[PDB]
């Protein structure tokens, strides 16, 4: 799952910072080069990307390179709008953070049976901020981190 | 744990619609 149409978009967005056709572009036009693909990142996402890619300070990157880069963006995106469109099931009073409420309800609907004390525990490991509720980063950051997706 | 609720959740929503 990578696909075709949108293979040859990458090349399209790869080419229009490679008008010379020396084969690569440079590292610093990235941002604008995943914004041209639809993608919003912010500033500590393309430090963070910039420094995986370029482990060599070369400041140019390949097509294979920023293919993968570019793919690997796209499965982060389709994830991220899952876990998204799950957080919006918990919160379906659309309070914009998961509740002790929420999560409980939940468990009911799933047919689990934990006990208040778990679903508190559920909570706090979950509530980093130490808000007492959810947040969509907080349920972002509990995704990222357990079994599989 | 989270991931299976919300997968749960999930999969109850693409099989209802
Ligand atoms: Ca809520
Ligand atoms: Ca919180």
């Amino acid at each position: 799952e990578l696909t075709e149409e949108q293979k040859q978009e990458i090349r399209e967005a790869f080419d229009l910072f490679d008008a010379d056709g020396t084969g690569t572009i440079d590292v610093k036009e990235l941002k604008v080069a995943m914004r041209a693909l639809g993608f919003e990142p912010k500033k500590e996402e393309i430090k963070k990307m910039i420094s995986e890619i370029d482990k060599e300070g070369t400041g140019k990157m390949n097509f294979g390179d920023f293919l993968t880069v570019m793919t690997q963006k796209m499965s982060e995106k389709d994830t991220k709008e899952e876990i998204l469109k799950a957080f919006k099931l918990f919160d379906d009073d659309e309070t914009g953070k998961i509740s002790f409420k929420n999560l409980k309800r939940v468990a009911k609907e799933l047919g689990e049976n934990l006990t208040d004390e778990e679903l508190q525990e559920m909570i706090d490991e979950a509530d980093r901020d130490g808000d007492g509720e959810v947040s969509e980063q907080e349920f972002l950051r509990i995704m990222k981190k357990t079994s599989l997706y | 744990n989270w991931k299976l609720l919300a997968k749960g959740l999930l999969i109850r929503e693409r099989l209802k619609r």
